[PDB]
């Protein structure tokens, strides 16, 4: 994350951090349920063999409700495309089931129809992640947190070198240097209504980091809302 | 010209969580792991950890 604050406390407790098989965070996750992790497709191809981390908050110490979780099932869109980046989402089943606590906890999935309408339409969300801090920098050891204006889909286009497919939305700062960034990516996009956070979408892409008149991608949750709920099936 | 905010439009229909109009009336629901209150309207967590509360 460029910018935002550091999650404190018990402020992010459905984030995930994959780890590689050198014990490097390289991607974001969000927790579902005890057995399921929700990420982009595209970290699946970041790294040989990976874990998951959870209740972690900062790289170098041991959080205390922190735990490693083994993958036991990739669930990759069929549709993902490298190309493009769209259907830029896959569910990850754990072996183990998490343990919820202080910092560990799910996120809430809306019903796509209220989640058009009522979420889709705040004037912000928050992103976080373990990712770097500036465009050339290296990976966060403490968790951020940022809150992004929903962008409409118009200026979205207009802004972007490449396509805005329908599975995507911007969000973010035309100007202010407040942006996700590399390793953010897989990571929470949600939306807090009425005191409870629902997720709205996965770190996806940018055309840089927090770039003059550019924005944050993210996969549209709500367009997979029944494919994930397969998934868990 | 803009519709009267109404049903479901107005305060999302005074549901804690999912509304939707139904026979031409306001129905609330809520995510997994709540359960509708004895109002229809609030949603209660049923167990320790529900799903996007903050841990505070
Ligand atoms: O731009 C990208 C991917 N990509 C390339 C390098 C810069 C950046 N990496 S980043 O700065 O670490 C980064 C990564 C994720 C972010 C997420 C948010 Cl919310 C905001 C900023 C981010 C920045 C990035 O995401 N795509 C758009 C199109 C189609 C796909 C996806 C594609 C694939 C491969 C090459 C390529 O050129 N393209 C062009
Ligand atoms: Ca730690
Ligand atoms: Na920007």
């Amino acid at each position: 994350i460029v910018g935002g604050q550091e999650c404190k406390d018990g402020e992010c407790p459905w984030q995930a951090l994959l780890i590689n098989e050198e014990n490097e965070g390289f991607c974001g996750g969000t927790i579902l349920s005890e057995f399921y992790i929700l990420t982009a497709a595209h970290c699946l191809y970041q790294a040989k063999r990976f874990k998951v981390r959870v209740g972690d908050r900062n790289t170098e110490q041991e959080e205390g409700g922190e735990a490693v979780h083994e993958v036991e099932v990739v669930i990759k869109h069929n549709r993902f495309t490298k190309e493009t980046y769209d259907f830029d989402i896959a569910v990850l089943r754990l072996k183990t089931p998490i343990t919820f606590r202080m910092n560990v906890a799910p996120a809430c999935l809306p019903e796509r129809d209220w989640a058009e309408s009522t979420l889709m339409t705040q004037k912000t969300g928050i992103v976080s992640g373990f990712g770097r801090t500036h465009e050339k920098g290296r990976q966060s050891t403490r968790l951020k947190m940022l809150e992004v204006p929903y962008v409409d889909r118009n200026s979205c286009k207009l802004s972007s070198s490449f396509i805005i497919t329908q599975n995507m939305f911007c969000a973010g700062y035309d100007t202010k240097q407040e942006d996700a960034c590399q390793g953010d990516s897989g990571g929470p996009h949600v939306t807090r209504f009425k005191d409870t956070y629902f997720v709205t979408g996965i770190v996806s892409w940018g055309e840089g980091c927090a770039r003059k008149g550019k924005y944050g991608i993210y996969t549209k949750v709500t367009a997979f809302l029944k494919w994930i709920d397969r998934s868990m099936k | 010209e803009l519709f009267t905010r109404k049903l479901c439009s107005l305060d999302n229909g005074d549901c804690d969580q999912f509304c939707h109009e139904e026979q031409n009336s306001v129905v609330c629901s809520c995510a997994r792991g709540y359960t509708l209150a004895d109002n229809g309207k609030a949603c209660i967590p049923t167990g320790p950890y529900p799903c996007g509360k903050q841990t505070l």
